[PDB]
C-alpha cells in the first residue's frame, strides 16, 4: 500500500496532555458522538465536531465542546454537508476522522434516509482519501445492516458501509448492536415510555426479536483499541454484549432490575405501522422504532467481533443496573432505606 | 487611569515600541504574559512570541507600569467579551491590531499622564 | 465611664442628632459656595487639550529640516511641520496646549 | 409547508426568552460584587428583563461569577445540570474564564469550562458593570439568532425543508 | 427594551414561563407535581367568579 | 485672589504639605525617573524583575 | 518606643522552670513582645494567661505554624547575631506562633513554640480560647500539626476526601490534583494535572 | 544582492541571516514593523553625538540613549537600539 | 492558596492577592500589606501619610 | 416602536424645529436609534434640540445636553443601527468616541481641521465585538486555524526539529545512503584557491 | 454520650417511638446518625504502637460496618461489591501498614474518619471517594475493560510494557 495507517499516539496522558491524535467526528451531536469525543478527547488529543444541530443552544453541541480541553476541542457550525469544500477543511490537519452521521430514528422517509448515510458516508470517505494526512476512518454503521433489510435505516446503512469500503478501502466499520447508556435512546426511552403511559410499555409484535446491548463506553474503548491497532484498518468489528437477548428478555431484566412489574400492551403491527406511516415521527414514536422492533440486531458472526478488537463487555445487567438508580420502585423497604 | 484591554502600542514611524525585555513577564502577578524572543534580521530585538491569557489576566496595570518603553497598555475597551476560550487567548496579531485600532485615545490618555508630572 | 458622651437618634436627620454633624454639613457648603465664587470670579477654567504634535517622532533637539523630513516620510498630514514654526519652537519647552471652558455651562441648542 | 408556521413562531419564541432572561442569584466573590452592582439603579438590568431568580429550576442563565474550587466544581456540575431548559452560561471574571490570579494554585479548577460548558466570557477582574451588560446583551442577541441560524437550505420555492 | 419604552414586558414574561422545559424529579410524586400546580390554577381562575364591578353587576 | 494659579483654580492643595516638609524628596521624585537617570533605570529593573529586597525578620501589623 | 512598657516576665517568674526568652523590636509595635515557650509547658501557660488578673483579660489573636525547615538566611547571612529569633528558626524544623492581645495592660504577646519531633504533636489549647477553634483546625490541615486534646479536628479549607498540607516547602503551588469533568462517569473527577509553565 | 549565510552577508549584519523583504520577518515576529521601519530613512546631524527620546518628551518614549556618529567609517549609519530610527554624520 | 500563592511570589506580586481578600474593603488589606512591608523595610511612607492618601482612601473605603 | 414621539412631545417647539429641519423620517427614528427616555428625545430642553456634537465614521451621531436630571446623561449616541430594541451595543462606539462618551476627556474627533488625536498611518479602523463572527480571534495553533501545523512545526523546531530523512530513491556506496547536506552555511575552506 | 457515635445519636424508628412500646434503640453504626457533627474531638494520644494498631484496626472495623450504606447512597453499588470495596481499602491501609509513629497514625486516624463522615453524609461526591474503593489491578465491575496490553505484552516483563508506551507524549 501507499497510503499508511501507523497512527503512533500516547494514550498515558491525561486532559492538559498531548498524544498526536488530530481528529475529525462527523455526526457527534447525537447519542454517541460526546462520547467518541471524551473518549479520543480525554488523553489530549484535537477533536473537531462539524454539525448542522437546529436549535444551537441545545446541550448536545455544548457538552460536545467539553469532550476537550481548551485549545483542543472546536465546533464547526452550519456545516453544509453538500461542500466538498467544508469536507475537505473539516479534515485538513487531521489523521483520524470518525462518522457517526446516520439516518435519526425520528426519519421516515427513505430518500433522506438515503441522504444521511450513503451521500454523507461517501462524501466523507472522498474526502478521507483525497487527503494524504488522514491516517484511519472509523465509520459507524448499523448491527443488522443488510440490502434486505425493511428498514431504510439498515439499508441504507449497507449501502453506506458499500460506499465507505469502496472509496476508502483502509475504514473500520463499527457496527454495535443496540448501544445504551444514560442519553442513549434504548434504557432512556423505556424509562420515559413507561412513565408517559404508567400503565404498560407499547409493543408491536411478540418481542422474540433479538438484542445484543452493548455499552457506550465499551463502544468508545473499542474505538481506542481499534486506533491502537494497525489489523483493524479496512475491517468489519461487529460490537455485541456477552450475550444475546429478546426484546421479551430485556423487558424483564430491566423491570427486575428497576423493580418496576412488567406490563407489555400489544398493538396489532399492521395498525402500527399504517399509524407510523401516515403520520408525524418523533424521537419517541416512528416506523423506524416499529420495524426495528420487528428485526434482529445481533452479532452475525460474518466479520470479525468486539473480541478482534479486545474489549471485554461488561454484562447488560450491570449497565443496566448501574444506569436505573433513581427510577426504582419504592415498595415496602426497610427503615434504614428512608435516610438516603 | 482606566485598566481595560492590554494592548501593543508602537513609535509614530510605525515600527512597534517593544524591545523585548520581559519586564512585564517578569511584573504580570498571575504570570498571564508568556514572551519569546529571537533578534530579528535586521539585528534589532523584538519578541516572536507575545502572548498574553486573558483568562489569566487580573487587570492590574502592573505590564504597563513596568514596560520602559510604554509598549504594553491597558486600553479603556472593556467590551471585549469573547464567546471562546480560545478568543480570550491574545497573541501577538492580536495585540497588535489593537493597538493600532485604539492607538489615538490611549496616545490621548498617556499624554495626559505623562503631562501631570511634568 | 463617670460622664459618658450618649448620641441619640431623635430626629431624621442623624446630622442634625448631632451638633458635630451639622457643622461638617455647613462646612462642606460652604467649601462649595466659596469654590463656586471664585471660579465664577474667574469667568472661565483652564482645560487639557490634547494634540498630535506631543505624538512626534523627533523632540526639538533635532533640527527643523530632519523632524519635517521624518513627518512627511511618515505620512501625518495632522501636525504642524512648517519650518518657520520648528525653528522658532527650536529647544523650547512650553507646557503644552491649553484650552478655556467658558462658563456659564449651558447646551447648545438649535433653535429656528 | 410547516416552515409557514414554526419560524415567525420561532421569532416570537426568540422575543419571548429574550425579554425575560432570568439568571441564577448565585455569585462568589468579588465578581459576585460587580454582578450585583450590575443590577442595581445605575444599570438597570430590569430594563432588558434580567431579573435574578433564586433556584435554578426558574432560571434560564447561570452566571459563573467568582472562583470555583475543587470543593465547589460537583456544586456548579449539579446546579448546571438542574438548570431547566434551554440554559445558557456566562463565565465572569478571571476566575471563571481560566483561573485568573489562582490558577497555579492548588485547589481551583482553573476555568469552570473544564466542569459545564460555556456560551460566553466576560474577561475582566472583576469586569465593570458595563462589561457585564455588553456581555448579557451579546448573549441575549446571540440566543434570539440561535433559533434560526439558516441550517435548513432552501428549495426551489424559498421554503426552508 | 422589552417592546418599545417597555411595553411588552409581561407578554414576554408569560411566553417566556411558556417556553421554559420542566423536569419533575424522581424522587418526587409525579402525580402531585403536577396536579398541585394544575388545581392551583383552576382554583386561582375561580377568584373573579366573586367580584362585583357594580350594583349587582 | 490670583488669575493664572491653580490656587485660585482649587482651595485643596494635595502637594502643599509633601512640598513643605519633604521638598527634596519631592524635587528628586518629581525630576528623575527612568526614562532620563541610570540609577532610577537600574531601580525600575531590579523592582519589576526581582522586586525590592527586604531584610529578614518577623514583623506583625494589624489594622 | 516611648510609650510604657514592661516585659510579661510574670508568666515565667510564676512557672519559674523554663528559660525566659523575650525580644522586642520596633519592626512590630511598641507594646509588642516575643517569648519562647516549650511545647510541654502550654497548656499550663495558656491556663494561667486565661486565668489571671492582668493576664485574664485576654484574647487569642493570631495562631500558625511557621515551615522552617528549609529557611534561609539569603542575604545579610554575616549579620546574624547570637540572639536571633532568625536563629531559632535556623535551628529548628517547625515553630508555631501564638498572638495574644492583652486589654489590661494594653499588650501584645507572640509566644513561639518550637517543633522537633517528626509527628509535629503538641497540645491544643482549643478547650481555654474559642478562637484556637478554626485557627487550630487551619494551622493543622495546612501545616500538619497533630493538635491532641483538640474539640474538633476535622479540615477547615481544604477539598473533600483529600488528605495533604499544602502550606509545606515540599508541596508545590500547583499541587498534585485537578478537577476535571468526566463523561463516562457524567460527574467531577480528580485527575493528575498537567499545569502550565512560564 | 548578495546570498545570505557568506561570510560577507554574516560579517556585515551581525552575524544574522540578512532578509531584503522583511515579510520573513512579518511571519516570524507577527509584525510588519521592519518594513515600516526600512520605510523611514536616514536622519543626518551635525553633531558627533545625537540623543534620541523616542518622541518629543520624557516619558513619552523610550529611555534617552545617546548615539555615536563619530565612526571608524565616516558617515557611517547607526541604528537605535529602542527605536529603529537611523542616524548619522551630516556630511562624514 | 492565596497564601502559598503569596509566598511563592515576590513582595508586590503578592499584593493584589490582599485585594481579594476582603473585596467589600479593598484597599484597608493593600495599607496592613504596605505597613507590614514597611516595617520589615523599618520606614515609613512619608509621601502618603503627608498626602493624606491613605487615611481618607481607608475611611473611603470603611464608608 | 409606534410613537417614537409622544403626543406631549409633539406639542413641543423642538419636534416642530426639528421636523422643519431634519424632515419626517429623521425626527421619528430618533427615538428609536437611542430611545433614553419619553421626555429625552432629541433633548430635555423644550424650545429646540440639542445640536449635535459629531458624527461617527458608522453613522452614529453624538450629542451632549446639559440639562438632564441626571449627571451621568449628558453625552450618548444615537446609532445609524436600530433594527430591534436589544440590538445595537456598547462595542459600536469607535476609539475616537469611546473616551468623549465615557467621560475620559472633553476633547472629541473631528472630520477636519485641528484633531485632538492623532492620526497615523498605522491606524486600523474600529471592530465592533467580532466573537461568535467567522471573523474572531483565533489561536496560531487552535484547531480552528487551517493553517496550524506550520505554527505546531515552529514551536517544535525551535528545540527539537527533526531530521528530515529522505523519501524515495537514492544513491548507495555499499550501505550508506548517499544524499546532499541541506546546510544553507558553506564551508569557505573546502572551496578556497 | 454527647458525640456523634453516641448511643443516644440513632433516627428513630417511628415519629412518636424510638424502636417499639417496650424498648429503646436504633442504627447509627451502619447508617448515618440523627444529628449532624458538631465536633471530632482528637483521638486520645496512644504511647503504644499497641495502641496505634488498635486504633487503625477499629477505624477499618468502622468502615467496613459503613461501606453498604456508602454504595447504596451513592450509587456505586455495581462499579464494586461491598467486599470488594472493603478489600480495596484493606490494600489501601496494606500500603500504610509501615506506619511506626503512634501519632502520625493518630492523625491518620482523625484523617481517615473525618472522610468516612464526609462520605457518609454525602459530602464528597461519588466520583471523588471512590478512589479509595477503587481495585488496584482489576477493573471496575460496571464497564468493559480492555485486555490489549494483556495479550499484545504476554508475559513481557514490567520494564517492557512501560518501554513500549513511554512516559512521555510522543509529538513534544
Ligand atoms: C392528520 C391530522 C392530525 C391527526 C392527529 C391529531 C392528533 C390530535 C391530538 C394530539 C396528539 C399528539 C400525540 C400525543 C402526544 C405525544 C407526546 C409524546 O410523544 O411525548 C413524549 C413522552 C416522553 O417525554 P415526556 O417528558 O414524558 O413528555 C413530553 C410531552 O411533550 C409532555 O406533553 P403532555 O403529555 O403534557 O401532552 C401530550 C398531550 C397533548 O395533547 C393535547 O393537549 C391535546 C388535547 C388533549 C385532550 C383534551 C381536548 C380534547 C378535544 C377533542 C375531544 O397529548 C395527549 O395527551 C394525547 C391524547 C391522549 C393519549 C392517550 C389516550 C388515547 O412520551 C413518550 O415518549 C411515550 C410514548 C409516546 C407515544 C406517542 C404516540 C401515541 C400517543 C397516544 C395516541
Ligand atoms: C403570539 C403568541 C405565541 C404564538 C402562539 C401560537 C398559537 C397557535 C399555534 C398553531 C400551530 C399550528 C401548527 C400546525 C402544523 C401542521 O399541522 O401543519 C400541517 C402542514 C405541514 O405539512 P408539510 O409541511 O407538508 O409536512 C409534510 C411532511 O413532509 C411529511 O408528513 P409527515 O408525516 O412527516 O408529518 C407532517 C405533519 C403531520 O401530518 C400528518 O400526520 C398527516 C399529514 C401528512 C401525511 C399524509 C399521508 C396521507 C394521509 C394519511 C391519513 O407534521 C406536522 O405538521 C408537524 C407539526 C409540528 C408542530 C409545528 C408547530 C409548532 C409550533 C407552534 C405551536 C405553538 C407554539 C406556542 C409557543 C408558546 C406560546 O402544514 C400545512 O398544511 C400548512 C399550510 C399553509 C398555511 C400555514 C399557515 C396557516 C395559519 C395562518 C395564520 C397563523 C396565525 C398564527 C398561528
Ligand atoms: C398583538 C401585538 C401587537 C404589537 C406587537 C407587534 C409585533 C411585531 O410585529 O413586531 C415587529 C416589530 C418589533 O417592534 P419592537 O419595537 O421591537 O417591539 C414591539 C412592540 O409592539 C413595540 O410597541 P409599539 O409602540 O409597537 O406598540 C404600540 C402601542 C400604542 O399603540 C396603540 O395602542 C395603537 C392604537 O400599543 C401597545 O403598547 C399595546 C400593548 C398591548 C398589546 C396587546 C397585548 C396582549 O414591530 C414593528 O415593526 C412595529 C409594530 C407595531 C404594532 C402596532
Ligand atoms: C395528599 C392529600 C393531603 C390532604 C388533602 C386535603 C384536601 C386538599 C384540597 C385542595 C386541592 C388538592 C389537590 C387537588 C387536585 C388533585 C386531586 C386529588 O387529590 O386526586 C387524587 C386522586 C387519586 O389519586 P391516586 O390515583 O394516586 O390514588 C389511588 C389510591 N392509592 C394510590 C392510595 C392506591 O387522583 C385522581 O383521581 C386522578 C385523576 C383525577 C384528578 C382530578 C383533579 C385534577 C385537577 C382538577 C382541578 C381541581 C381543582 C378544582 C377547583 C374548582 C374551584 C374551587
Ligand atoms: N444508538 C444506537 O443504539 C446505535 C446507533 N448506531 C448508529 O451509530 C451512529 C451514531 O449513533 P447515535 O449517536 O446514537 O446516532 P443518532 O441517530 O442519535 O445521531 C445521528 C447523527 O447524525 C446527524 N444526522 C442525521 N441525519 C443527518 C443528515 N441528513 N445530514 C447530516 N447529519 C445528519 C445528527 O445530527 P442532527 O442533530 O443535525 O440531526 C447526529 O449528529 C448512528 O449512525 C446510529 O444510527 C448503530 C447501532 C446502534
Ligand atoms: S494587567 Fe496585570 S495581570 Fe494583566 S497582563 Fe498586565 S501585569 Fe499581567
Ligand atoms: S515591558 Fe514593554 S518592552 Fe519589555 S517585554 Fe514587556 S511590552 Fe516589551
Ligand atoms: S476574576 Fe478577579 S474579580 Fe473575579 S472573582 Fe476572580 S479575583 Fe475576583
Ligand atoms: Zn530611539
Amino acid at each position: 500500500q501507499q497510503r499508511s495507517t501507523q497512527l503512533k499516539f500516547y494514550d498515558g496522558g491525561n486532559r492538559q496532555s498531548i498524544s498526536g491524535i488530530r481528529a475529525t467526528i462527523f455526526g457527534a451531536t447525537g447519542f454517541m458522538g460526546p462520547y467518541i469525543g471524551a473518549a479520543l478527547g480525554y488523553i489530549g488529543s484535537d477533536v473537531i465536531f462539524p454539525h448542522n444541530h437546529v436549535y444551537a443552544y441545545d446541550d448536545y453541541v455544548k457538552e460536545l465542546k467539553l469532550c476537550a480541553g481548551s485549545g483542543q476541542s472546536y465546533i464547526m457550525r452550519h456545516f453544509n454537508y453538500d461542500d466538498d469544500n467544508m469536507y475537505d477543511m473539516a479534515i485538513k490537519n487531521s489523521n483520524v476522522v470518525i462518522n457517526l452521521v446516520g439516518s435519526r430514528l425520528q426519519n421516515k422517509n427513505f430518500q433522506k434516509a438515503a441522504y444521511a448515510n450513503i451521500h454523507v458516508a461517501k462524501k466523507i470517505a472522498e474526502a478521507c482519501a483525497r487527503n494524504p494526512n488522514v491516517r484511519r476512518l472509523i465509520h459507524f454503521s448499523a448491527a443488522g445492516a443488510d440490502t434486505k433489510s425493511p428498514s431504510p435505516d439498515l439499508h441504507t446503512k449497507f449501502h453506506g458501509e458499500e460506499a465507505v469500503l469502496n472509496a476508502f478501502p483502509n475504514a473500520t466499520i463499527f457496527r454495535p448492536c443496540t448501544v445504551y447508556g444514560m442519553q442513549d435512546y434504548f434504557i432512556r426511552h423505556w424509562i420515559k415510555e413507561r412513565d408517559w403511559w404508567y400503565h404498560f410499555n407499547i409493543v408491536t409484535d411478540d418481542c422474540t426479536a433479538k438484542r445484543q446491548p452493548i455499552l457506550i463506553n465499551d463502544v468508545a474503548q473499542c474505538v481506542l483499541n481499534a486506533l491502537k491497532l494497525q489489523e483493524s484498518a479496512g475491517q468489519i468489528y461487529e460490537l455485541g454484549g456477552p450475550h444475546v437477548y429478546s426484546r421479551l428478555e430485556v423487558f424483564e431484566m430491566l423491570a427486575n432490575l428497576s423493580g418496576r412489574p412488567p406490563k407489555l400492551a400489544h398493538i396489532p403491527h399492521d395498525i402500527a405501522l399504517k399509524i407510523t406511516q401516515n403520520f408525524y415521527n418523533w424521537e419517541f414514536f416512528n416506523m423506524e422504532k416499529v420495524i426495528k422492533d420487528k428485526l434482529d440486531l445481533i452479532v452475525t458472526g460474518k466479520h470479525k467481533t468486539i473480541s478482534d478488537l479486545y474489549v471485554q463487555p461488561v454484562s447488560f445487567p450491570q449497565g443496566a443496573e448501574q444506569f436505573i438508580d433513581d427510577v426504582r420502585y419504592r415498595g415496602v423497604e426497610t427503615h434504614d432505606n428512608l435516610e438516603k | 487611569l482606566f485598566r481595560g484591554e492590554h494592548a501593543l502600542r508602537r513609535y509614530p514611524t510605525g515600527e512597534e515600541r517593544c524591545i523585548a525585555c520581559k519586564l512585564c513577564q517578569s511584573a504580570c502577578p498571575a504570570r498571564a504574559i508568556t514572551i519569546e524572543t529571537e533578534p530579528r534580521p535586521d539585528g534589532s530585538r523584538r519578541t516572536v512570541r507575545y502572548d498574553i491569557d486573558m483568562t489569566k489576566c487580573i487587570y492590574c496595570g502592573f505590564c504597563q507600569e513596568a514596560c520602559p518603553v510604554d509598549a504594553i497598555v491597558e486600553g479603556p475597551n472593556y467590551e471585549q467579551t469573547a464567546y471562546l476560550h480560545e478568543d480570550l487567548f491574545y497573541d501577538k496579531y492580536k495585540l497588535l491590531e489593537n493597538g493600532d485600532k485604539w492607538e489615538p485615545q490611549i496616545a490621548r490618555n498617556i499624554e495626559y499622564l505623562i503631562n501631570q508630572p511634568l | 465611664k463617670y460622664n459618658p458622651e450618649l448620641y441619640i437618634y431623635k430626629t431624621y436627620d442623624m446630622a442634625a442628632d448631632d451638633p458635630v454633624w451639622r457643622q461638617v454639613k455647613l462646612d462642606l457648603e460652604w467649601t462649595f459656595e466659596n469654590i463656586a465664587e471664585r471660579r465664577e470670579s474667574l469667568g472661565y477654567m483652564p482645560t487639557f487639550k490634547g494634540d498630535p504634535n506631543f505624538w512626534q517622532a523627533l523632540d526639538n533637539s533635532f533640527s527643523p529640516e530632519n523632524i519635517a523630513q521624518v513627518q512627511s516620510s511618515i505620512g501625518d498630514k495632522v501636525t504642524n511641520i512648517d519650518t518657520k514654526a520648528l525653528a522658532l519652537n527650536h529647544q523650547t519647552e512650553e507646557y503644552h496646549k491649553t484650552s478655556k471652558l467658558v462658563y456659564p455651562i449651558r447646551t447648545n441648542l438649535v433653535v429656528e | 409547508r410547516v416552515d409557514y408556521i414554526v419560524t415567525p413562531i420561532n421569532a416570537v419564541v426568540s422575543w419571548a426568552r429574550q425579554g425575560s432572561f432570568w439568571p441564577l442569584t448565585f455569585g462568589l466573590a468579588c465578581c459576585a460584587v460587580e454582578m450585583m452592582h450590575a443590577t442595581v439603579s445605575r444599570y438597570d438590568f430590569d430594563r432588558f428583563g434580567v431579573i435574578f431568580r433564586a433556584t435554578p429550576r426558574q432560571a434560564d442563565l447561570i452566571l459563573v461569577a467568582g472562583t470555583l474550587t475543587n470543593k465547589m466544581a460537583p456544586g456548579l456540575r449539579r446546579l448546571y445540570e438542574q438548570t431547566l431548559d434551554p440554559k445558557w452560561v456566562l463565565s465572569m471574571g478571571s476566575c471563571a474564564n481560566g483561573g485568573g490570579y489562582y490558577h497555579y494554585s492548588y485547589s481551583v479548577v482553573r476555568g469552570c469550562n473544564r466542569i459545564i460548558p460555556v456560551d460566553i466570557y466576560v474577561p475582566g477582574c472583576p469586569p465593570t458593570a458595563e462589561a457585564l451588560m455588553f456581555g448579557v446583551l451579546q448573549l441575549q442577541k446571540s440566543l434570539y439568532r440561535q433559533i434560526n441560524e439558516g441550517e435548513k437550505k432552501y428549495n426551489k420555492k424559498d421554503l426552508t425543508y | 427594551y422589552v417592546g418599545y419604552r417597555g411595553r411588552l414586558q409581561y407578554i414576554a414574561d408569560a411566553l417566556k414561563l411558556f417556553i421554559k422545559g420542566i423536569v419533575v424529579p424522581e424522587g418526587s410524586n409525579k402525580f402531585w407535581f403536577v396536579a398541585i400546580p394544575s388545581a392551583a390554577g383552576a382554583i386561582c381562575y375561580t377568584f373573579w367568579i366573586n367580584s362585583m364591578w357594580g350594583p349587582s353587576v | 485672589l490670583n488669575k493664572e494659579n491653580f490656587n485660585r483654580q482649587t482651595t485643596v492643595l494635595p502637594h502643599l504639605v509633601l512640598s513643605y516638609l519633604n521638598k527634596n524628596d519631592y524635587n528628586l521624585k518629581n525630576t528623575k525617573n527612568d526614562y532620563n537617570s541610570m540609577e532610577e533605570l537600574i531601580t525600575h529593573f531590579k523592582y519589576w524583575s526581582k522586586g525590592l529586597k527586604v531584610e529578614s525578620g518577623y514583623t506583625y501589623q494589624s489594622v | 518606643m516611648q510609650n510604657k512598657y514592661m516585659q510579661p516576665i510574670q508568666l515565667f517568674i510564676v512557672f519559674e522552670k523554663l528559660n525566659s526568652k523575650m525580644w522586642i523590636s520596633k519592626k512590630l509595635n511598641s507594646n509588642h513582645s516575643i517569648a519562647l515557650i516549650p511545647s510541654n509547658w502550654f497548656y499550663s501557660i495558656n491556663l494561667f494567661l486565661k486565668r489571671e488578673l492582668l493576664f485574664s483579660n485576654i484574647t487569642l489573636i493570631e495562631n500558625s505554624a511557621i515551615d522552617t525547615i528549609s529557611y534561609n538566611l539569603e542575604t545579610n547571612q554575616n549579620d546574624l547575631d547570637k540572639t536571633n529569633i532568625e536563629n531559632y528558626f535556623f535551628k529548628n524544623k517547625m515553630l508555631v506562633f501564638y498572638n495574644y492581645y492583652n486589654y489590661f495592660l494594653k499588650s501584645k504577646l507572640t509566644l513561639f513554640i518550637i517543633l522537633n519531633n517528626l509527628n509535629k504533636s503538641i497540645d491544643s489549647i482549643d478547650r481555654i480560647f474559642a478562637n484556637a477553634n478554626w485557627l487550630e483546625r487551619e494551622t493543622s490541615e495546612m501545616y500538619g500539626i497533630n493538635y491532641k486534646w483538640k474539640i474538633d479536628t476535622r479540615k477547615l479549607l481544604l477539598d473533600y476526601s483529600k488528605i495533604e498540607n499544602p502550606m509545606l516547602k515540599e508541596f508545590q503551588s500547583e499541587g498534585t490534583q485537578d478537577a476535571f469533568y468526566n463523561i463516562f462517569e457524567n460527574q467531577v473527577v480528580v485527575l493528575k494535572n498537567e499545569t502550565v509553565e512560564l | 544582492n548578495l546570498n545570505p549565510y557568506s561570510y560577507e552577508a554574516l560579517k556585515e549584519n551581525h552575524w544574522l541571516v540578512s532578509d531584503s523583504s522583511k515579510k520573513n520577518s512579518e511571519w516570524t515576529h507577527k509584525s510588519n514593523a521592519e518594513q515600516l521601519i526600512a520605510k523611514v530613512p536616514i536622519i543626518y546631524v551635525d553633531s558627533n553625538i545625537v540623543r534620541c527620546i523616542g518622541g518629543t518628551e520624557i516619558n513619552a518614549g523610550h529611555p534617552q540613549v545617546y548615539i555615536q556618529l563619530d565612526t571608524r567609517k565616516h558617515g557611517t549609519p547607526q541604528t537605535c537600539k529602542y527605536c529603529g530610527l537611523r542616524y548619522a554624520k551630516k556630511m562624514d | 492558596g492565596s497564601e502559598k500563592l503569596i509566598e511563592d511570589r515576590p513582595y508586590l506580586q503578592g499584593m493584589p492577592y490582599f485585594d481579594r481578600f476582603d473585596y467589600v474593603s479593598m484597599m484597608v488589606q493593600e495599607h496592613a500589606y504596605c505597613l507590614g512591608i514597611e516595617s520589615l523595610l523599618g520606614t515609613t511612607n512619608y509621601s502618603a501619610t503627608f498626602t493624606q492618601i491613605r487615611t481618607m482612601y481607608d475611611e473611603l473605603t470603611r464608608i | 416602536g409606534l410613537w417614537s414621539w409622544t403626543i406631549n412631545q409633539m406639542l413641543t417647539p423642538k419636534f416642530w424645529v426639528h421636523l422643519r429641519r431634519e424632515g419626517f423620517i429623521k425626527t421619528w427614528t430618533r427615538g428609536h436609534k437611542a430611545s433614553r427616555h419619553a421626555h429625552y428625545v432629541g433633548g430635555n430642553r423644550t424650545d429646540g434640540y440639542t445640536k449635535q456634537v459629531g458624527e461617527d465614521e458608522f453613522g452614529n451621531r453624538y450629542y451632549e445636553d446639559f440639562d438632564v436630571d441626571h449627571k451621568n446623561q449628558r453625552r450618548w449616541v444615537e446609532f445609524s443601527d436600530y433594527f430591534m430594541q436589544m440590538w445595537s451595543n456598547g462595542d459600536k462606539v469607535p476609539v475616537g468616541w469611546h473616551g468623549w462618551l465615557s467621560h475620559q476627556y472633553d476633547d472629541f474627533p473631528t472630520r477636519t481641521g485641528n484633531s485632538a488625536f492623532v492620526k497615523h498611518h498605522y491606524l486600523k479602523q474600529h471592530t465592533a465585538n467580532l466573537s461568535n463572527t467567522p471573523l474572531n480571534h483565533v489561536p496560531q495553533g487552535a484547531p480552528q486555524n487551517l493553517n496550524r501545523m506550520r505554527f505546531i512545526t515552529a514551536q517544535r523546531d525551535r528545540s527539537r526539529a527533526p531530521w528530515q530523512s529522505p523519501k524515495g530513491e537514492g544513491v548507495f556506496q555499499g550501505k550508506k545512503l548517499i544524499v546532499a547536506s541541506n546546510s544553507p552555511f558553506i564551508d569557505d575552506m573546502s572551496i578556497r584557491d | 454520650m454527647n458525640h456523634y457515635w453516641g448511643s443516644s445519636n440513632t433516627i428513630p424508628a417511628s415519629s412518636t417511638q424510638n424502636n417499639n412500646y417496650f424498648s429503646g434503640g436504633g442504627n447509627n453504626v451502619t447508617i448515618r446518625g440523627n444529628e449532624i457533627m458538631e465536633r471530632l474531638p482528637s483521638q486520645t494520644p496512644s504511647q503504644n504502637m499497641v495502641q496505634a494498631s488498635m486504633k487503625t484496626l477499629r477505624f477499618y472495623r468502622k468502615f467496613c460496618r459503613l461501606i453498604p450504606f456508602i454504595l447504596r447512597i451513592h450509587n456505586i453499588g455495581t462499579k464494586f461489591t461491598a467486599q470488594q470495596a472493603m478489600i480495596n481499602f484493606g490494600n489501601y491501609i496494606r500500603e500504610r501498614n509501615h506506619y511506626r509513629d503512634p501519632g502520625l497514625i493518630d492523625h491518620r486516624i482523625q484523617l481517615g474518619y473525618e472522610l468516612l463522615y464526609e462520605a457518609e453524609m454525602h459530602f464528597s461526591q461519588h466520583t471523588i471517594l471512590m478512589q479509595y474503593l477503587s481495585p488496584y489491578n482489576t477493573p471496575l465491575s460496571d464497564r468493559g475493560y480492555s485486555y490489549l496490553e494483556k495479550v499484545k505484552y504476554g508475559n513481557k516483563s514490567k520494564f517492557l510494557q512501560g518501554f513500549y508506551k513511554g512516559n512521555k507524549p510522543t509529538e513534544f
